[PDB]
């Protein structure tokens, strides 16, 4: 329950934790670490919040027998990558070439939401835009540059890719509105082309004939100046920002930029600004004096289409060198409740296949991994002598916490299941997991469960480093 | 009790977990039950609404009373929520849903004693619920003992106990539901949609209540006016004409005098006005119509045309009526033949057709018969009884018992209700929790044993014992069902239902309570969802 | 059986508590009636001191919570209007009647038989208030009877000191003003005007009106007898 | 917040038992005074029943259930309307035991309450006796108790036939099985509605059938008597009119003033051709009329009223039988106000006054009152309202049953002697409505100072011996009977004090829980 009176409810450990309104400043790590489990691997922020306790349960233990804390976070360092390096072992390397491989991975994680049947013709949407923007060897690609762009109307099975890039916008209502052109430049205005309205108190008064064509002439000979400037740099295409303060493009101004063959787009939108500036490849313009067009872009054809009643503007052909392919997705829907969660449906996918392009290859889920590796560091631990030794031990009891957790909450026997694991995985390798489908161990690699094996790594990582934070803190005072 | 103020776990708000928060789930959603405790079934008791201003208000729907209650609690307003989703779909039962969702909270905090998961509580209940949607389909059937039996009777008969109605609803039943039954029509792409309104109910003074006449047709209220036309024409077809445009000489306006002081103007009027009803009359003669209704009457000499070609004129018909006679005639009620340029009656086109016309001298005003059109499947009931006053009581209450009539007939697929649907699924789940088992055989116990609670209460409102009819009532469906599945039976009948009004238990299809298929799947699938919404909440942080 | 903010007395317990409340109101005015009773002073607490024999006029001035009292104050305003003299002698009438049906109320008899007791004492009453009354002649020579008269009502409010004084002024000005036939008499035309810094022994009669602001000049003449009014 | 278990019960027996105990004294003409204290200083002693109910402030809403049953029971009848609160209130208290202690469902007492209701008012059917309703001098008689003891008291004899003329005068008699019993359609409050005229004298009032209205001819010279009136109702005005859009007039030129002023005379002129069109004798408009349009109808042969109440149009109608219509455009030929009586516009009182009256009885009329001054017509009001009441329980039906107690104690000793032959659960709470029906007369034995025991149990013995109309005296206080000594009340009151308290008290015991939300 919100302070404000909300009142929400939901099993997402993202959402959970940003609501939670921690004061706690060492519990506020964990929702940092949640946003950065989100931001890399783009799942797993509620295992790894739980792992983050363990190893603050096993430090009390280490904490009893009079072990310094700068010890037990140096050692968890060596702890997170010998774990890593043990999972990439296990791990079954895939590449993004198989597009077969990819469709699979998409599709399962579409099956956790209301849409499921219809996900045929989404799971390919996902995987299409990504091999176009993952070229080779490129580490992280942010999904940012992916735009869900979410409009009413239509159904599920119409999408369109626009791999160039989508609007959010529609186009001149007035009169004189072109709605397409060919061959066009589009540029990026921040200014608003208006007569002049200062901030401070204005009035017009019109007492006479005279007085009336002196603010006709004044208005029309200042919007046309700007006009003018715009013709001699060859744009054809003007993006104004959106302000709802003073007018954003006079009427005035539609009739004379309709007469110069210029395309006029505005009520653009302030959180586009900065997405159209990066994929576009152009430059914000600020004042019409540095409007040139060197921060023009280059398009083939820019025309709107309107599917049913959406009338979105779409553009193909960037042809940039500096701009790289930035897709800009469209989703649409009947109800506002199938574009929004097909939206975050699709966003997660995009989370795994991102998963798969920083870091290849992928390992079978439900706790598999974390049973195998820690009963091989419990083997590595007497390769160890000292105060060292005995952290491989409690950080690999440490580890079993999210197998035991998810046959807790599944309603499976706590002890029973977590003793099954380390049953059939010392013969067999990643091939058993606890599933929920089959309520208990079995294969997760038959039932389509699939995790990429970046969520693992992330979550490893990024656990070392929030107890390290942690544990780095022996006091604390007021600082104002 | 109230834990609070916790010396650890800083934050900006209070959080409460354990065995704390699932206790008050039970109280909660308990209050919220004994609201509608008494008000369950049509034996229940209206209650009273205090606002703070001081007023209040008495009723005793239960899904007014949910919607206007004051609940703070988090499992309280899911109950809200479950409220509104019956009103807006179903839009009846919400007391019942409600007592079925607190009743299984009730059991599954015995089962968290019991050392349950809640996971297991919550599949348990999913796995038993799919499952319990089958046994409810396999006792679904259609409308029957029609032939043999009587049902619709019994539904017409209890909804006439509370009027004066009631004495002769006997002969009167026979009259609502044998017209009801042959008023079926397929309207666009089978659908099978019993109408709303038809059948229209008229009047007489002549003899006592038990003498009304069941037309094979609809019936309308009006005379022949002229009495030298002949009542009975056109014996093996007849074409009857509807207008609402009037045959009798056409006025100005009712604001308009008429004052000649120019002779060429009365000559002017008077002819153009005669000749333009008489160019109508003679369109009618023309295009083959024994029988004219005008909605504004008929003028004398217009009407002498009729006399000579035996053709059945009326006088001041009523638009209501003529809009459903069109439907049932198949002709088409004609505004006005000023269309286009020309005056005409389009012959053929707007004119129905029909098997006979008779007038049937009846007492007090006489009616005119009309049975067995082209397409009507319609009827008329034309009531005869003491006087106007008590039929106007009968006319009113026949369509209030036409309303519960039609809307059982409405749903081609209904099934028993007063403790039929919760007793027999009780008895099957009973043997079925062993075909599952693994944990989930207590979840399925407990999920069966939670359907009694609604005959139960049911039964306190009636001021009989509840634990003598519940147990009783087991009793009649266990050995009902030990022979069912062999297909051979001695003594064996299912169907035993709950009936308070004489305190005994009967067979609910015969006694003429039925509920549809959309009532009883979504009122039982409906407050699963909102009770495990309840079960997952192990955690309550408020600011 | 109760209501929020409401308090209520039942049995007869409600209907003694109004007598002895009434009782309290005829011990207050049981020392000032008649001519050997006291002055009361009563203080608003705005420094206004007024000093009062009469009934109604110490009523007005007090507040009371007590009902009963209130109907009593109530009962007082048709007196003054009409009789316009006696009201401490109505009071000591309704509470003494009050404690004398209070022995016979603890007894048992019900208030009607007490109410009707006195509804039909009160009838008998107005029978012998006919037969004991005096006739008195209409004739404008009685003005010697009247001063005994004028001392009834004087010796009341006074210290009979000022009686005397006050005996030849009032009676000679409701005979001045009163044309001798059957008619009625008028006390509007009477003035009262008052002026401090002198005994209250000096007091005498004005035929006449009083005026208040005077002629101011040292030649004006003090005495001027048989002058034409303008 | 809520009210759980058989606590609720109590709780609802206990919030009609406060206000059935209050109003105890209230019964009677006997009845004692009751002093009211307010958080002003004033008070209220007067023991008039209804005035001290709509005082009173209650929390608990069954205590607001039974204000709200005085109400509608003060409507219906002048007197009796603390009878029904305590018998509503008793029957509960007669029942606590049965419903708490001897825990009995409530809808079995529910359920016995519709069985004893029947039973009651059979009772009161046998016991009533046949009174002559067409008898001028014996209804007098029976008004007359309504009338003494009051203010009028001296023109009792002028007040007794103005009450009687004006019952007969809104009363229609129609019976048959043909459209049923109409009942005779009495309405005390919409058409008996009197206009007070001041001066005159009380005798000079009477009862007319029509409509009164106090405006006069508006033209100077127009025909003051029409021998066979037709009037026409209508509720637009008669003047210049304007248009529905916006209206801009500037008028410059000298030439442009005429052509608003020839408007001025053809708009009006046209509203008068839509009323001439039936050519009728009279011309009654809800709102004002133009001098214009005083000439014009003039011309036609029928006479102008303007400003008459749209409540007076309503009452019109049924003199008449012109129906409202609003747009004089509109106005339609069978709106003909024929079988109208007289028009006379004699004036009484000094001022100038129109009859609409007929020889028919519409069964709606205004009743003409005159007296010495306004505060006299203001205490005729008032009083004629309460002697019609009393007439009208009696024109309602040819019956009579004794007061002071003898209805109450003639249906105790029958329902008792009729529940012991139906041998049921419900026999039960029979009983305690029998001691509920004794304890009315019992608390006029309490008000009169008599002993309740011995009083109560010796009268019961003399209904099942004697006959039935044997009561209690109010001045006496010893038993008596009432026919002999002339007491007497109308059954409609027993009729109705009977089906409220019961249908009230059952409406108490449904509710076992209290809801607290908005």
């Amino acid at each position: 329950k919100t302070s404000r009176g909300e009142i929400i409810i939901s099993n997402d450990g993202h959402t959970i934790l940003k609501q939670m309104a921690i004061l706690h400043p060492v519990a506020r790590m964990l929702v940092e670490v949640s946003a950065a489990q989100d931001s890399e691997a783009g799942d797993g922020t509620t295992s790894v919040v739980i792992l983050t306790g363990a190893l603050l349960g096993a430090a009390e233990r280490l904490l009893n027998k009079g072990i310094h804390p700068t010890i037990i976070a140096d050692s968890f360092q060596s702890a997170a990558k010998r774990s890593v390096d043990i999972l990439l072992e296990m791990c079954h390397k895939v590449s993004l070439s198989d597009r077969e491989q990819l469709v699979r991975a998409a599709s399962t994680s579409l099956s956790s939401k209301i849409v499921s049947q219809y996900s045929s013709f989404l799971a390919p949407l996902a995987v299409d835009s990504v091999l176009k923007i993952s070229d080779e060897n490129s580490k992280n690609v942010d999904l940012n540059d992916i735009r869900l762009v979410k409009k009413v109307g239509g159904t599920i099975d119409d999408t369109e890719m626009i791999d160039g890039v989508v609007l959010t916008q529609t186009a001149i209502k007035s009169a004189g509105g072109p709605t397409r052109k060919e061959k066009a430049k589009i540029g990026l205005i921040q200014f608003q082309i208006s007569p002049p309205k200062p901030d401070t108190e204005n009035n017009i008064i019109v007492n006479d004939y005279r007085q009336m064509d002196k603010i006709l002439k004044e208005e029309r000979a200042y919007l046309l100046n700007i006009c003018k400037k715009i013709k001699k740099a060859k744009c054809n295409v003007l993006l104004i920002q959106k302000s709802i303060l003073r007018d954003a493009v006079n009427d005035l101004a539609l009739h004379f930029l309709s007469k110069l063959n210029i395309m006029v787009v505005k009520d653009i939108e302030r959180e586009e600004i900065e997405f159209l500036s990066k994929g576009l490849g152009c430059k914000p313009i600020a004042d019409i004096e540095l409007f040139t067009e060197d921060r023009l872009g280059s398009a083939d054809l820019v025309e709107e289409i309107d599917s049913d009643g959406s009338k979105i503007v779409r553009v193909t052909g960037i042809r940039n060198n500096n701009a790289r392919p930035t897709v800009s997705v469209v989703i649409r829907g009947a109800n506002n409740m199938i574009i929004d969660e097909t939206e975050r449906s699709l966003h997660d996918a995009l989370c795994v296949i991102r998963c798969l392009v920083k870091e290849r290859g992928l390992i079978a889920g439900g706790g598999a991994p974390e049973i195998e590796i820690s009963r091989r560091l419990s083997k590595e631990a007497r390769s160890m002598e000292g105060v060292q030794a005995f952290i491989w031990q409690e950080f690999a009891s440490a580890l079993e916490v999210i197998p035991t957790t998810l046959a807790e909450n599944a309603g499976l026997n706590s002890i029973k299941v977590v003793t099954e694991l380390r049953s059939k995985h010392e013969n067999g390798e990643l091939n058993d997991g606890i599933s929920v489908r089959r309520s208990g161990t079995t294969n997760t690699y038959e039932e389509h469960i699939l995790q990429p094996v970046l969520v693992s790594t992330s979550a490893i990582t990024l656990a070392s480093e929030c107890v390290k934070s942690i544990l780095r803190i022996d006091d604390i005072a007021f600082s104002r | 009790f109230n834990n609070s103020r916790s010396d650890t776990l800083f934050l900006g708000g209070e959080k409460i977990s354990g065995d704390d928060i699932r206790n008050q789930n039970v109280l909660a959603t308990m209050a919220v039950a004994n609201v509608v405790k008494s008000s369950l079934g049509p034996v229940g008791l209206d209650k009273m609404l205090v606002d703070d201003i001081g007023d209040f208000t008495v009723t005793n729907d239960g899904a007014t009373i949910l919607s206007l209650l004051d609940v703070q609690h988090p499992a309280g307003k899911i109950l809200v929520e479950l409220a509104q989703q019956q009103d807006r779909e179903i839009g009846d039962g919400t007391t019942s849903v409600v007592i079925i969702a607190s009743e299984l909270l009730k059991r599954a905090n015995e089962l968290v004693k019991n050392k349950i998961h809640p996971t297991t509580i919550i599949t348990g209940f999913r796995v038993a619920l799919r499952e319990a949607i089958r046994f409810i389909n396999e006792v679904l059937s259609t409308s029957v003992d029609t032939l043999g039996k009587e049902t619709l009777i019994n539904i017409a008969k209890t909804s006439m106990s509370s009027k004066i109605i009631g004495a002769d609803s006997d002969f009167f039943s026979n009259m609502v539901v044998d017209a009801l039954l042959a008023v079926k029509t397929q309207n666009s792409k089978g659908e099978i949609k019993y109408p709303v309104k038809a059948v229209n109910v008229l009047k007489a003074h002549g003899k006592s209540a038990t003498e009304s006449l069941l037309v094979p047709g609809y019936a309308l209220n009006c005379t022949v006016a002229s009495q030298a036309m002949p009542k009975r024409i056109a014996g093996g077809n007849v074409k009857i004409a509807c207008l609402d445009l009037n045959l009798q000489k056409a006025r100005m306006a009712m604001g308009v005098q008429i004052n000649i002081d120019d002779p060429e103007q009365l000559e002017q009027i008077r002819k153009r006005e005669a000749g333009i009803v008489l160019e109508r009359v003679k369109k009618i003669i023309d295009a083959g119509a024994q029988v004219v209704l005008t909605t504004k009457g008929i003028d004398d000499l217009c009407l002498k045309e009729f006399v000579e070609a035996k053709i059945m004129g009326v006088r001041r018909c009523k638009k209501e009526d003529l809009r459903r006679i069109a439907r049932a005639t198949g002709a088409t009620l004609v505004s006005s033949m000023s269309n286009l340029e020309g005056e005409e009656t389009f012959e053929s086109s707007y004119l129905g057709l029909c098997d006979e016309v008779v007038q049937a001298k009846f007492s007090d005003d006489e009616c005119i018969l009309i049975k067995g059109t082209s397409k009507h499947s319609s009827s008329s009931i034309i009531l005869r009884g003491a006087n106007d006053y008590s039929l106007d009581e009968m006319e009113r209450s026949l369509h209030d018992s036409l309303s519960v009539v039609k809307r059982t007939l409405e749903s081609g697929n209904v099934v028993p209700g007063g403790g039929c649907v919760e007793a027999a699924l009780n008895i099957y789940l009973d043997n079925f929790a062993t075909t599952v088992g693994s944990r989930e055989q207590l979840a399925i116990a407990e999920f069966a044993a939670a359907l009694l609670i609604i005959p139960k209460t049911l039964a306190v409102n009636a001021a009989k014992d509840s634990s003598e009819l519940v147990a009783k009532l087991r009793s009649y469906h266990a050995a009902s069902q030990m022979a069912k599945p062999e297909d051979v039976k001695r003594r064996s009948y299912r169907n035993y239902g709950l009936d308070l009004i004489r305190g005994k238990i009967v067979d609910e299809i015969h006694a003429g309570v039925l509920e549809p298929t959309i009532s009883k799947v979504k009122s039982l699938k409906s407050a699963l969802e909102a009770c495990v919404a309840i079960l997952r909440i192990d955690t309550m942080i408020t600011v | 059986l109760l209501n929020p903010k409401a308090e209520s007395l039942r049995r007869d317990a409600a209907l003694k508590v109004n007598v002895t409340s009434a009782e309290g109101l005829q011990s207050v005015l049981e020392t000032n009636l008649g001519p050997k009773g006291t002055l009361k002073m009563l203080v608003d607490g705005a420094g206004n001191i007024k000093l009062t024999k009469d009934g109604k006029v110490l009523l007005t001035e007090m507040q009371i919570q007590s009902p009963t009292a209130v109907l009593i104050a109530r009962a007082a305003a048709a007196q003054d209007e009409i009789t316009g003299d006696g009201t401490t002698t109505v009071v000591c009438l309704v509470g003494e009647l009050l404690r004398q049906a209070h022995r016979f109320i603890q007894e048992g008899v019900h208030p009607r038989i007490i109410t009707d007791g006195f509804e039909i004492a009160r009838k008998e009453s107005m029978k012998f208030l006919d037969e004991f009354k005096i006739s008195k002649t209409n004739l404008s020579n009685d003005r010697e009877f009247l001063l005994q008269v004028a001392r009834s009502s004087l010796l009341t409010k006074v210290d009979a000191d000022l009686t005397e004084v006050l005996t030849p002024i009032v009676t000679d000005a409701v005979l001045s003003v009163y044309d001798a036939q059957a008619d009625n008499l008028d006390l509007h035309m009477v003035e009262i005007m008052q002026m401090q810094h002198l005994s209250p022994k000096d007091t005498t009669f004005i035929k006449g009106l009083v005026l208040d602001h005077g002629g101011r000049h040292p030649d004006m003449p003090t005495r001027v007898k048989n002058a034409y009014v303008l | 917040e809520r009210t759980t278990g058989r606590q609720a019960q109590i709780s609802n027996i206990t919030a009609a038992k406060a206000v059935a105990d209050v109003i105890r004294t209230c019964l009677g003409p006997k009845a004692m005074l009751k002093m009211l204290l307010d958080p002003m200083g004033g008070l209220v002693l007067t023991n008039d029943g209804h005035a001290i109910l709509r005082e009173i402030d209650v929390a608990h809403p069954a205590a607001k259930s039974m204000l709200e049953l005085s109400r509608t029971q003060d409507e219906e009848v002048g007197d009796g309307t603390t009878t029904v609160i305590i018998l509503a209130g008793e029957i509960l208290a007669q029942c606590a035991p049965y419903l708490i202690e001897k825990n009995i469902h409530p809808v079995i007492i529910i359920q016995a309450l519709k069985k004893a209701l029947t039973d009651a008012l059979e009772v009161i059917k046998q016991v009533s006796k046949p009174v002559d309703v067409e008898n001028d001098a014996a209804m007098k008689k029976l008004i007359q108790a309504s009338i003494g003891t009051k203010y009028v008291i001296h023109w009792s004899e002028k007040m007794c036939e103005l009450a009687l003329d004006a019952v007969k005068t809104v009363r229609k008699d129609l019976g048959q099985t043909v459209e049923g019993e109409p009942n005779f359609e009495i309405d005390i409050k919409r058409y008996v509605r009197v206009e007070k005229i001041p001066g005159g004298d009380v005798l000079d009032s009477r009862v007319l059938k029509g409509v009164l209205l106090n405006k006069d001819v508006v033209h100077p010279k127009m025909s003051r008597h029409i021998e066979n009136p037709r009037v026409v109702l209508l509720d637009c005005p008669l003047e210049y009119k304007k248009g529905e859009s916006q209206t801009n007039i500037e008028i410059e030129k000298e030439e442009d003033w005429n052509r608003i002023l020839q408007i001025e005379e053809e708009q009006v002129q046209l509203m008068c051709e839509q009323i001439l069109a039936v050519r009728p004798t009279l011309v009654i408009t809800e709102k004002g009329v133009s001098d214009l349009a005083q000439h014009y109808l003039l011309k036609g042969g029928c006479s102008v009223l303007r400003r008459v109440k749209k409540s007076d149009n309503n009452r019109i109608a049924r003199v008449t039988g012109a129906t409202i219509v609003n747009r004089v455009e509109d106005l339609k030929e069978s709106d003909v106000g024929t079988n109208c009586g007289l028009f006379k516009v004699e004036m009484i009182g000094d001022e100038y006054f129109s009859f609409l009256d007929n020889c028919k009885e519409p069964k709606a009329c205004t009743i003409m009152l005159r007296g010495g001054s306004k505060d006299i017509l203001n205490e005729i009001d008032r009083n004629l309202q309460d002697a019609m009441a009393v007439a009208r329980n009696v024109m309602l039906s040819p019956s009579l049953s004794p007061g002071g107690g003898a209805t109450e104690m003639a249906v105790s000793v029958k329902l008792a002697e009729k529940a012991k032959q139906l041998e049921g659960i419900q026999q039960w709470p029979y009983q305690a409505v029998a001691d509920a029906m004794e304890c009315i007369p019992r608390t006029l034995i309490q008000n009169a100072g008599g002993d309740p025991i011995r009083l109560l149990s010796q009268l019961r013995a003399k209904h099942a011996q004697g006959n039935f109309t044997t009561g209690i005296d109010g001045d006496k206080g010893k038993i008596v009977d009432m026919v002999s000594y002339g007491i007497w009340e109308p059954e409609v009151i027993k009729q109705q004090s009977v089906k409220t308290a019961i249908e009230s008290a059952c409406l108490l015991l449904r509710v076992d829980d209290i809801v607290s939300g908005v």
